[PDB]
DNA sequence: GTATTCGCTCTGCTCCTTCTCCCATCCTCTCGATATGAGATCAACTAG
DNA sequence: CTAGTTGATCTCATATCAGGAGAAGGAGCAGAGCGAATAC
RNA sequence: CAAAAUCGAGAGGA
């Protein structure tokens, strides 16, 4: 699950974060969460799961991820 | 009924004694005279008020 | 000539919409524009990068993508740019290695692991640094395309650019348009590359159909 | 008809509000405070803590 | 040149489906189910 | 230095229904608002 | 000088 997350939260062609780390909405979530890594990461993907856009990046359709068993579509 | 009853309260109770137990363990009442919990915040400026 | 038609395509590039951070790209769709012989310009663009003069990057939004750049360009922005906003943080010296050893050797489009390592002694570490630099990014496992720093900017843009101006396109009547009204006609706010290059990049894709008319070229979108 | 003093009362509704929401006696709340991972394992749901 | 739409976006509301965890403590007892060797290497001898 | 022996080790080869509750993720609809865009 | 397995089922006791 934190695998699918994280991947979720990156670049699936260029590996990097969809979003940028210096927006606002990022910034804050980083100022809020300090020495709590689970609300910080969970910030970020309720943040970044409306995303669907690689955009200095690489603009491409980050496929929507899913999972049956133990296998990653 | 009065059987059954004295024969099925019992697990629910146990659980629900566990669940407190576990929750408040570690408040302790402090040398500055506070309450606190193991993370060192406040839960009650005196015991009892 | 396909190098003239760079050239002056390199020249419609709006420099100062990319502050000068991104060198000036050409789509090889938009040299075919200028010069009709498919075949001659291909040829011709391949002569040119077996010269050295040029780069071509595989700008990934479309298969059929190819960016062309002028090699100094990419020399130059990437060495300024990059060691600039970088000065301290590693991957500088890995891609200053990469900038004189691997590009002026191979002007090849991808980059496999194979080659790396031993033609040219990269290591991971230098590999993930280069990464990071934005330099190449991954086409499979251990696989690399070339990259500019910062392409995904100018990359959203002629999207949205390209989609506009076909819209605009399918708005005229007949879905047709001649090419002079287009030209003269107040450019979308969402066009920020300017009008020609878009429509050199139509005309060259067989997105459009180019009917030379007694008015002119007039712009149709063959039957879908 | 039964009894109980108030120091333990208040002490139980008191750690249930500390945190300015109401908290839950559960795995949902206790578990998902601040405790650090050892006594979190101890509580409940042992392997997904750790 | 401003109404006027309008399409496209961008939330964002509900609403459903999926999935995952939990079920008092301690103690005694019984009963049923759950190979063999040829050959080659190598290293320590085992001596010359 | 230098040939012969002893053990350890390793490889191959033989046949024949009377859970439930709560969180998370995605689904489909609904309207607001702003870019351009026709049009009076 | 410490000798005496594990896993499931069932029946009991407070
Ligand atoms: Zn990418």
């Amino acid at each position: 699950v934190k695998t699918m997350k994280v991947l979720r939260c990156v670049c699936f062609f260029c590996s990097k974060l969809l979003v940028d780390s210096n927006n606002p909405k990022i910034k804050d979530i980083l100022a809020k969460s300090k020495g709590q890594p689970k609300k910080r990461l969970t910030h970020v993907y309720d943040l970044c799961k409306g995303k669907n856009i690689c955009e200095g990046g690489c603009g491409r359709y980050q496929p929507r991820i899913r999972r049956s068993g133990l296998e990653l579509y | 009924e009065g059987l059954i009853d004295t024969a099925v309260k019992t697990a629910e109770t146990g659980y629900i004694q566990r669940r407190l137990i576990k929750s408040m363990e570690s408040v302790m009442v402090k040398y500055d005279a506070t309450v606190r919990n193991s993370i060192n915040q406040v839960v009650q400026l005196r015991y009892g008020e | 000539s396909a190098r003239a038609a760079v050239s002056e395509l390199m020249q419609l590039f709006p420099r100062g919409l990319f502050e000068d951070a991104l060198p000036p790209i050409v789509l090889r769709s938009q040299v075919y524009s200028l010069v009709p012989d498919r075949t001659v310009a291909d040829r011709q663009l391949k002569e040119l990068q077996e010269q050295g003069e040029i780069r071509i990057v595989q700008l990934g939004f479309d298969l059929d993508a190819h960016g062309i750049i002028f090699t100094e360009d990419y020399r130059t922005r990437v060495c300024d740019c990059v060691l600039k906003a970088c000065d301290g943080r590693p991957y500088a010296g890995a891609v200053q290695k990469f900038l004189a050893s691997v590009l002026p050797a191979c002007g090849d489009l991808s980059f496999q692991q194979d080659q790396m390592t031993q033609t040219f002694g990269f290591r991971d570490s230098e590999i993930t640094h280069l990464v990071n630099a934005g330099v190449l990014t991954v086409r499979d496992a251990g696989s690399w395309w070339l990259a500019v720093p910062g392409a995904g900017r100018f990359i959203k843009y002629f999207v949205k650019g390209r989609q506009a101006v076909l819209s605009m396109v399918r708005k005229a009547k007949y879905r047709e348009l001649l090419l002079s009204e287009l030209l003269g006609r107040r450019a979308p706010v969402v066009v920020r590359l300017g009008l020609t290059y878009h429509v050199h990049d139509l005309i060259g894709a067989q997105l459009v159909d180019c009917i030379s008319t007694t008015s002119g070229t007039l712009l149709r979108l063959p039957e879908t | 008809g039964s009894y109980v003093n108030y120091r333990h009362l208040a002490l139980l509704c008191d750690t249930m509000t500390c945190r300015g929401h109401l908290m839950a006696i559960t795995r949902h709340g206790v578990n998902r405070q601040d405790t650090g991972p050892l006594m979190k394992c101890s509580f409940e749901e042992t392997v997904d803590v750790l």
